[PDB]
């Protein structure tokens, strides 16, 4: 019931983390 | 009102930010691994493709091509792509 | 277990704010 | 071993990425809202201020000052910050050696 929340939130975090990792690489590159 | 795309040498999507959904309607999973020409109007495929051949010889310099992008709802969107190269190609795809 | 979704909702909010900040930066140092 | 910080004219942290914890030990929240001078060694502190006074007049140019940073574990770290300006804000690349 709430486990499906924590599961979708953990995943959502993982997605936003991979985007942060790539975005940081871009900004680290354009220098 | 735009999103930053990041392709490889040929122009296949290697990275797209969350803003693709608002500007084009597609999700990041739906663009990655796919060529940008595939979403281009047949009329402007040659232009976009030639424009991509150019960013390489420009070495760092910025180009600007305008073409039709096929949104998720199967309608053409005039896109102002401001692209350049770094290894990989970074594009700033604007919706007008 | 509610304490997970509460901290995850928060964590998401932080990571959401980080990409916006990162995106605004990278969009700037292109011009 | 480095992280991208983003300051204003005075040098207040307006943005720090997640890699600070690995580089200095502080968390973004622990850095945000504070000046970088507060974390600078008093011996070479004026130098940091001097470098920041210059990047402002040298709109667009890139500068490089090396100073000591106070880690989270109370230990001094030689940090090479190569910073420049965009005036809207200042971008700094704080490298650990």
């Amino acid at each position: 019931h709430l486990e499906n929340e924590v599961a979708r939130l953990k995943k959502l975090v993982g997605e936003k983390t991979k985007e942060i990792d790539e975005l940081t690489r871009i900004c680290a590159d354009l220098i | 009102t735009e999103f930053i795309s990041r392709h490889n040498i040929e122009g296949i999507f290697t990275f797209v930010d969350h803003r693709c959904v608002a500007t084009v309607g597609y999700q990041p999973q739906e663009l990655l691994g796919k060529n940008i020409v595939e979403f281009c109007h047949p009329e402007d495929q040659q232009l976009l493709r030639d424009s991509f051949q150019q960013v390489v010889k420009l070495k760092g310099q910025v180009l600007s091509v305008m073409f039709r992008f096929r949104s998720k709802n199967q309608e053409w969107l005039w896109m102002r792509t401001s692209s350049f190269t770094f290894e990989y190609i970074i594009c700033t795809n604007t919706n007008v």
